């Protein structure tokens, strides 16, 4: 007719516990810690050939819709437009010296992404 | 460095029913002596030490 | 918008850089405006 759920654990994580348990968890996308290999998927398919169109691919995904919720969870300093943009670029340069610095990638005036043959290699294996 | 400073605060053992020439002082001094201390803005407070209670 | 236009690195570096000028412009015109607000109310 029910269920029993009996938690024995310590006493400084019963809270997190009890609060985790009655009220809806929400969802925080952790995508900007993971973002290298999405990028070098999105360079080596011709996708993402810019810095636009690494944006445009990076604002489809949860990690915008949940940066507009909550922008301390993803380290941001404000929900405004030119924050959130300032931050988006900063990940896109920081995705692509990532991709460069590891020879996965190719800047052409530092703005033009193109797939190198080892991030070609890392993307199809 | 935010805030703006509103006065100062001091307490009483007598429950003064007029303002107090000591603390008046010191407050013209404050202001005359900090630039950011506007005559408008901050003020004295008073806590009077009354019986069980603090006016 | 809905499609964002990001920029390269080093145009990354230079918007940061030309925010935090703009900031540092506003926080002078900010210290002015507080400035005259006290001279202002001293005399």
């Amino acid at each position: 007719d029910e269920g029993r759920c009996v938690i024995m654990c310590q006493g400084s994580k019963k809270d997190f516990f009890k609060k985790f348990l009655y009220e809806p968890l929400p969802v925080e996308s952790h995508l900007d810690h993971c973002m290298h290999d999405h990028f070098n998927a999105e360079i080596v398919t011709k996708t993402i050939e810019n810095k636009q169109d690494a944006v445009d691919y990076l604002t489809w995904t949860f990690l915008y819709r949940r940066m507009t919720q909550n922008p301390n969870y993803y380290n941001l300093q404000g929900i405004s437009h030119r924050h959130l943009s300032d931050h988006l670029s900063e990940l896109v340069e920081q995705t692509l010296s990532d991709l460069e610095q590891s020879k996965c990638i190719s800047i052409e005036d530092e703005m033009d992404v193109a797939p190198l043959n080892l991030g070609m290699i890392a993307a199809y294996y | 460095k935010e805030m703006e400073p509103l006065g100062w605060i001091h307490t009483q053992p007598n429950e003064s029913p007029q303002l107090s020439p000591q603390d008046v002082t010191t407050h013209a001094k404050i202001m005359a002596d900090n630039p950011s201390w506007d005559g408008e803005k901050t003020i004295i407070i008073t806590c009077s030490f009354t019986p069980g209670s603090c006016t | 918008e809905a499609k964002p236009k990001f920029l390269s690195k080093a145009e990354r570096e230079a918007e940061a850089l030309k925010r935090r000028q703009q900031e540092v412009e506003e926080r002078q015109r900010m210290l002015e405006e507080e400035r005259k607000k006290r001279k202002q109310f001293q005399d």
